[PDB]
């Protein structure tokens, strides 16, 4: 009687079947390791989404399939419809744009891509719980976004590569 | 076209 | 003349934004006709992106069943087995 | 019936400084509503980002406003009073310092949603004309990934980037 329900579509890639899911978000990939890593290097495609999920801070996005979304109940479907459409309308206008627009495009492209990253990481605790199943959760000021996206995040990852942000925090 | 009129 | 050498794309799109105005030279030129489309207009039209033989891409249309059908290009078996698609 | 995307800002303004009115396009055509607020006793008044509408197209609303509109996405207005509240709470007692994070940090942010409503590059019209004359115009805003493109009024940005319109037919050739 669960279902996350996707906000907004982030970014799509072509890539390895089954490399979907809660094993990709990046302190998955970072812990384990990254179920796409090989691929095309022969093997069947898949194009897949990658999810920003409303209620989750995008330290959690995941990479998914048309499928896996059904497969989940997941709620706001209805998105990626409107994603693909555009997509494929750019995907189209690339092949015709001159020089001059294929580079500002990839400029750009770059840029917001980096943007993207930025949500990942800790910008400062402001805040923390002090209820510890043995480390206390943090709340987070994410760069690149305002406050009004800070988000309360489990212990112990956030230390496993944010530690010098709680190790400031720390007045005293 | 549309914008709040 | 006009046979079909390709079918490169498929879409819903506006009705009558096909043919001569949809070449990226005319979209170019005079505004796209499929501008703005989405489905709620009421236009939706199967439409089939038709690389020509005897024409580079550049000269491909957004052509529909109807349009090919009154132009009388040769081809049309393509057209069956593009709509070659199943679940 | 509309849907609430996101809250982009809140502030505190005169009574009736709220919706179509309030967009920067409409503010720069006729004036601002809040116009030099301040003696002023004003009303809570938030800055939405609509669904399938463009950041060009928010518009302060009050929490009247919005139920008085059958807005879709009231759900969020609690969250972001929920949160706003979580926010301050935690921010009572913090370093000075703490505090020209925040400052900076948020100055930061306000500055780059504004981007979002201006048009970096234009790259593709209509083959339609309004009867005025004015073809739309597919729109790359500032700050925002392609696949946030639009389709904009031609009138409407005419009226403000008539440059990226020149640069755009400029560029045939």
């Amino acid at each position: 009687e669960e279902f996350e329900t996707i906000e907004r579509f982030m970014d799509c890639r072509i890539g390895r079947k089954g490399a979907t899911g809660a094993t990709t978000t990046i302190y998955a990939v970072e812990a384990d390791g990254d179920p796409n890593a090989g691929f095309e290097k022969k093997e069947p495609g898949e194009i897949q989404y990658l999810i920003k999920w409303k209620g989750w801070s995008h330290i959690h996005n995941t990479w998914e399939t048309e499928e896996t979304l059904k497969q989940q109940n997941v709620r706001g479907m209805k998105k990626l419809d409107n994603y693909k459409k555009k997509d494929q309308e750019t995907k189209r206008w690339l092949k015709n744009a001159s020089p001059e627009d294929v580079e500002y495009y990839n400029c750009q492209q770059e840029l917001t891509d980096d943007l993207h990253k930025q949500y990942q990481i800790v910008g400062r605790i402001i805040a923390h719980s002090n209820q510890k199943a043995g480390y206390p959760d943090y709340y987070c000021k994410w760069q690149g976004l305002p406050y009004s996206e800070c988000s309360w995040e489990d212990g112990a990852l956030i230390s496993k590569k944010f530690q010098a942000c709680i190790d400031e925090y720390f007045s005293r | 076209a549309r914008t709040k009129q | 003349f006009e046979t079909i050498e390709r079918f490169m794309d498929c879409r819903i799109g506006r009705k009558g934004a096909t043919g001569a105005t949809t070449t990226i030279y005319a979209v170019e030129a005079d505004g796209d006709p499929n501008a703005g489309f989405e489905k709620n207009k009421e236009p939706g039209e199967i439409q089939y992106l038709i690389k020509w033989k005897g024409w580079s891409h550049i000269h491909n249309t957004w052509e529909t069943e109807e349009t090919l059908k009154q132009q009388n290009v040769r081809g049309m078996k393509k057209l069956d087995n593009y709509k070659k698609k199943d679940q």
